[PDB]
């Protein structure tokens, strides 16, 4: 049981970005718990989104999550720099193990 | 503010055992949902156990289970989690997250807040 | 200025019952009518009051007591009935005036093995009065000084994990509850609308 997350995205600053984030009937669609964090290589990932449209302290607007049945979907605005990072999106499920990880995106910009 | 510091890990043999310690600075770890996030070189993350706040739920990573087991020393306000019995496929980087709605009246969704520095272990000849 | 009632009843994590909470709300203007969007509501009912006309009268001051028990024990909440739910876990009066909400809630509080994360006093020297909470561990005895620390025929653990698990009877599922309770002595006026 494990979220699957896409591979790689590329843009140029002014550009903007969409990640898919699919899972079964019990993790993402049905519980729509699902969070999304950020990773640069050499820390420990920090926390970018929660419950989806609560966005946290700190961030930018430019992150825009949405949950659509069992898909759940980012989307970037404004192309920068500092996206160059990896992303994972998390959920809490109900059977045993409470969350799991999305297999994870790295955004690279041009 | 917050702070997750780690000790512990580092180099082992295949067969024998470690112990990692998650110190809690900046907030009272007492009473707060605990839960280790493990992440082998180069992959992404994975779950490995549970502490709640009562101290009678514990919840285990299924391929974890049988082995390393975990405690809180709430008299040394520290959490525990003790390796036993390894193998080569554990070698990875350990981090210890708190739960952010630990409060009573949250009525919002989980989210893995404060994160831990993290540390990693090795496990070969 | 309105009352937070979609605060505690969007609660995201409740109390056991033997440690249940309680929380005062008053100074506010407060509506029944917005309760019955939650839930299948398998129970609603009051006592000294009837629901319809409920939004109209001002009270002195309500309480609100949240707690999560089994689901074939629900009955055992009602004023001034025996059974092991109100003996030495919590109880309320023989006179109670207010009313109790309930939703079976097996879809966040149950999972696979059992949710060992409620539990009850199963053994208690002497039933309990009205409204008072205990949290006193100690060993049940054993016609000796009780095991200090161990358990033997007897000398068991006072508290017992209920372990819900998602495939029970509908009686076994647990259910999350909340409790109404205001007096009416027409003291200053402090809530209604």
């Amino acid at each position: 049981s494990a979220l699957t997350q896409p591979a790689s995205v590329s843009g140029s600053p002014g550009q903007s970005i969409t990640i898919s984030c699919t899972g079964t009937s019990s993790d993402v669609g049905g519980y729509n718990y699902v969070s999304w964090y950020q990773q640069h290589p050499g820390k420990a990932p920090k926390l970018m989104i929660y419950d989806v449209s609560n966005r946290p302290s700190g961030v930018s607007n430019r992150f825009s999550g949405s949950k659509s049945g069992n898909t759940a979907s980012l989307t970037i605005s404004g192309l920068q720099a500092e996206d160059e990072a990896d992303y994972y999106c998390s959920s809490y499920t109900s059977s045993s193990t409470l969350y799991v990880f999305g297999t994870g995106t790295k955004v690279t910009v041009l | 503010q917050v702070q997750l510091v780690e000790s512990g890990g580092g180099l082992v043999k295949p067969g024998g055992s470690l112990r990692l310690s998650c110190a809690a600075s900046g907030f009272m770890i007492s009473d707060s949902y605990m839960n280790w996030i493990r992440q082998p070189p180069g992959k992404g993350l994975e779950w490995v156990s549970y502490i709640s706040s009562n101290g009678y739920a514990i919840y285990y990573g299924d391929s974890v289970k049988g082995r390393f087991t975990i405690s809180r020393d709430n008299a040394k306000n520290f959490l525990y989690l003790q390796m036993n019995s390894l193998r080569v496929e554990d070698t990875a980087v350990y981090y210890c997250a708190r739960e952010q709605p630990g409060g009573y009246y949250d009525s919002s969704g989980y989210r893995l807040d404060p994160w831990g520095q993290g540390i990693l272990v090795t496990v070969s000849s | 200025n309105l009352c937070p009632f979609d605060e505690v009843f969007n609660a995201t994590r409740f109390a056991s019952v033997y440690a249940w909470n309680r929380k005062r709300i008053s100074n506010c203007v407060a509506d029944y009518s917005v309760l019955y969007n939650f839930a299948p509501f398998f129970a609603f009912k009051c006592y000294g009051v009837s629901p319809t006309k409920l939004n109209d009268l001002c009270f002195t001051n309500v309480y609100a007591d949240s707690f999560v028990i089994r689901g074939n024990e629900v009955s055992q909440i009602a004023p001034g009935q025996t059974g092991n739910i109100a003996d030495y876990n919590y109880k309320l009066p023989d006179d109670f005036t207010g009313c109790v909400i309930a939703w079976n809630s097996n879809k966040l509080d149950s999972k696979v093995g059992g949710n060992y994360n409620y539990r009850y006093r199963l053994f208690r020297k002497s039933n309990l009065k009205p409204f008072e909470r205990d949290i006193s561990t100690e060993i049940y005895q054993a016609g000796n000084k009780p095991c200090n620390g161990v358990a033997g025929v007897n000398c068991y653990f006072p508290l017992q994990s209920y372990g819900f698990r998602p495939t029970y009877g509908v009686g076994h599922q647990p259910y999350r509850v909340v409790v109404l309770s205001f007096e009416l002595l027409h003291a200053p006026a402090t809530v209604c609308g």
